[PDB]
């Protein structure tokens, strides 16, 4: 379980870091 | 521990037996004659396993892992024309040497030694094509001199070419020989190599074959094609435990572990109930037998495929495989009835072995009378009794040295003295085999290790 | 253990279960098998250190019983006996 | 990048005609040269520029020049391909039919009419800008063909010292004319040693054998041999004619195949083909097997130096890996050289009619082993025997070779010496002690 878990976790970490570096499309307004 | 097995067709009888066996396997696994599997490649779920015996070149074509080798191109061309695309044309060996110049074992040995590189290259190509392998199955057909010589050459090559593989052989013995001298000479020269290098050997005496083909078939005349059909059905039944893998016996090595007590005792006796996949198989639903009656018929001398000559026969390893819907209570009843009726040696407490296989989901289902069939293989010393006729012919003809002008050519020895010495050595080898068998028939065989430690 | 799971996948490919691997639904059924090894023994043999850990997924877990960490390990002991034999 | 085809002799003319017909059928150019593709879609994945010049009429003229002393075969090719070839790219030397099957007359005709060929190749080069080299196709047995090939090779090496030259040399079979054709063969071989950059060997005997094996009719035709030459050239040039990601020029292929300019002779092989049935593993096994090579191996275990294969068809990586492992297990590589095995997946032409035995993945392979040295040894041995036994070569010469026969014998001895040093270099590279200067 740890193998696929750490694989998916590394993939998700890379994806989140890239999405945060790319202008951060997530926003909140008022 | 299960590996792939490559079929070796040698001689005319061997090629006919191989063709019949491959047609039977095609009918069982729904492969047909055209080579292309009759079942669509979409239904991938298959309870059987053709991979050990068939090469999966494509998803819909199962090419049999078999090599045919013969000196007469007529039978090879006939088989190739009948089975269009089924066999591999690159696995057909003829050497373009023409017809066999006699029925001498020396001629076959010479025609095998001269073209040994071609057959070895074909075997190497098949080994490169396959990924897994366990051993070969050689069809000797010792009745023919050239076929027996080719089989002996194949054995003498494979023994020291692939020692990590177990070698099984199938030697077909004739009922009444036209030229008893030459046929006994060929059988003895093949038996020498069988004792030397072969790991397992199954004998097929033609007398019981003719008897069964006259009894169960309606036509009084017996034809060699449906005679070899019986041997091919026997081979398919004994390879069923690997083709449709059972739960207890799933490898030829595991089967021969319980079928072979020692490398010296490597000769079995087969028996089978009235067949159901042969030509005239309509007279089987009138018997109405159970598994107990199937075991009784298997142990009966009328269903054995070799000359029984049962005069208080000593059994060493009795094994049976029952295919169909078998009942465990009936199996236990048959075992209890047979353990009180089969002679067992007092030095070994090992009893007979029973295995239950599965029926093919595509084979024609038989009525409840003969829906279940059985095969039995017994280690009996009566094989030396079958050989005794050839040994007596040798002892009564070797006094003069007749037919010596035929075994002198081809082989590595052209003089008469060398051929006489080789024949005497082969006779001594078969005599020592018979002595070992008649000694293992006694209790002192196991006491030999008890008296000295 | 990456070479171990690669050998497991190669054995699945080589065995008769290659038909189930070709079939897409049975392919997912086979992929549901967890190639998880529970180490048993200190420096023991590769046979004794081997262990099979299987994880179910709904809605099959609500019906089928497996070697749950809070169960009786019936399948575990049966597989261990058969593995010794 | 543009390569100019050179058709020398009647054999060269035939193989060029066959190759151009095959390329037209592949790229949908046809016999008339006009674009057989509709004018609605211009997106193409092939590369016809290095082989076909597209004019204003959208007609693709083949970038090929024919040098031959026999105008009959050239006129026949023009008749069969009316509207395909350019009449200005035709060279017949204006000397009538051919005469004399020796290298001397061919080289003399080349040196006499070199100005016309020079002007033709200069115009063909100036027609475009991007150039990489030329392509020669000839038989070393033919006298006039070998002479013209040697003359053009000398002209190219002393005019353009930057363009890489590749040739396809068809060696003769075991026949009668080898007593005099061996002279032309060894002279062309010496010229290749001196100036040529790459050579692909072909044995006529093995070619006819493979032809009779693959064909039902045992009466093999020279036209069938030229068609098979066309097929092997198409399979070896597919990597350049359909570049997708890796291979877009013959320079990289020759760099990864030829390690040193002293070893620039390659043996081709191609299987299966006609003129799903076999997986890629079986295709590579047949390629390794000598029964599918276009040259007589005559060796039990040749010393493989550098091999490179191009597989045409839909291929999956597992069979590639299995075949690569089996090749690494069987094929023996020297302990001083690398065991480089290159595999290139070449795409199929969608504008090409479907070849018989459809969906059958095929494979070509170029090797550098000890199979060329056997043919070279046989050729030089036959030459030495005929020279030291019969002094008849001094009776058929032209020009300077006819003014004095001593210079001819000196040149032949020099060719024997250079091919002897060549085969000695090969047999030395076969051993591990070849690279002992650095270790
Ligand atoms: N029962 C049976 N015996 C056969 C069959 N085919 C051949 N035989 C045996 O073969 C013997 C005759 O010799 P051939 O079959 O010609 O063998 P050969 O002389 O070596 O010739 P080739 O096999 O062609 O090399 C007979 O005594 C048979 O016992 C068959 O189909 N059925
Ligand atoms: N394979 C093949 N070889 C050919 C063909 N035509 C000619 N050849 C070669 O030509 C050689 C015979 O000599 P010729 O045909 O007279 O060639 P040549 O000596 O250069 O004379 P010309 O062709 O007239 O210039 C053979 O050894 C072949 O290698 C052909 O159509 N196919």
């Amino acid at each position: 379980e740890q193998e696929v878990r750490e694989h998916q976790m590394k993939k998700e970490r890379f994806d989140r870091a890239l999405e945060s570096k790319l202008l951060g499309k997530r926003h909140i307004t008022y | 521990m299960g590996g792939e097995i490559i079929t070796l067709q040698a001689g005319q009888c061997g090629n006919h037996v191989g063709k019949f066996l491959w047609s039977q396997l095609a009918k069982e696994h729904a492969i047909g004659t055209d080579g292309l599997s009759q079942l669509p490649d979409s239904s991938t779920e298959r309870d059987d396993d053709t991979k050990p015996f068939f090469r999966e070149n494509s998803r819909n074509k199962f090419t049999p892992r078999a090599i045919m080798m013969d000196s007469e191109p007529s039978v090879i061309a006939d088989v190739e024309n009948t089975f269009r695309g089924f066999f591999d044309p690159r696995n057909t060996w003829v050497a373009s040497d023409g017809a066999s110049a006699g029925n001498s074992w020396a001629n076959g040995y010479d025609i095998g030694t001269r073209n040994q590189d071609d057959i070895l290259n074909k075997i190497d190509k098949e080994i490169d094509s396959t990924d897994n392998f366990e051993g070969f199955q050689l069809l000797h057909s010792v009745a023919g001199g050239t076929g027996s010589g080719l089989g002996s050459n194949l054995l003498e090559a494979l023994c020291d070419r692939y020692p990590k593989k177990i070698l099984t052989t199938y030697s077909v013995f004739p009922a009444r020989s036209s030229e008893v001298v030459v046929q006994s000479y060929n059988t003895i020269l093949a038996l020498r190599r069988l004792i030397e290098d072969s790991d397992a050997t199954v004998v097929f005496d033609n007398a019981s074959l003719l008897n069964i083909s006259g009894k169960v078939f309606r036509n009084p005349n017996i034809d060699l094609q449906h005679t070899n059909q019986l041997i091919s059905t026997i081979i398919s039944s004994v390879t069923n435990s690997i083709r449709f893998p059972s739960y207890m016996y799933s490898s030829m090595s595991s089967i021969y572990s319980t079928l072979i007590p020692s490398p010296e005792l490597h000769f079995l006796s087969p028996s089978f109930t009235p067949f159901t996949s042969d030509y005239i198989h309509d007279d089987i639903a009138h018997k109405g037998h159970s598994s107990y009656d199937v075991m009784l018929d298997l142990l009966d001398p009328s269903n054995s495929l070799v000359s029984t000559a049962m005069n208080n026969p000593t059994y060493f390893n009795v094994y049976n495989t029952i295919i169909g819907n078998v009942e465990p209570r009936q199996i236990s009843r048959a075992m209890t009835k047979l353990q009180q009726r089969i002679k067992f040696p007092s030095w070994s407490s090992s009893a007979m072995h029973v295995n239950i296989g599965r029926r093919s989901p595509y084979l024609p289902l038989q009525p409840n009378e003969n829906e279940v069939s059985g095969m039995m293989l017994s280690n009996m010393s009566t094989v030396v009794n079958v050989f005794e006729n050839a040994c007596n012919t040798f002892d009564k003809v070797f006094a003069k040295g007749a037919f010596l002008n035929n075994y002198n050519v081809g082989d590595l020895f052209q003089s008469m003295q060398n051929v006489q010495d080789e024949f005497a050595e082969s006779r001594e080898v078969v005599q020592s085999l018979m002595e070992d068998y008649v000694a293992a028939e006694q209790d002192s065989y196991l006491d030999d290790v008890l008296v000295d430690d | 253990n990456y070479k171990l799971t690669r050998v497991l996948q190669e054995a699945v490919q080589l065995s008769s279960l290659r038909h189930l691997m070709n079939s897409p639904r049975n392919s997912s059924v086979i992929n549901g098998l967890d190639a998880r090894v529970l180490d048993l023994g200190h420096g023991s043999v590769g046979w004794d250190v081997f262990t099979l850990d299987y994880i179910l997924y709904p809605p099959l877990s609500l019906v089928l019983n497996v070697n749950r960490p809070f169960g009786r390990k019936e399948y575990l002991r049966i597989f261990n006996f058969l593995w010794r034999f």
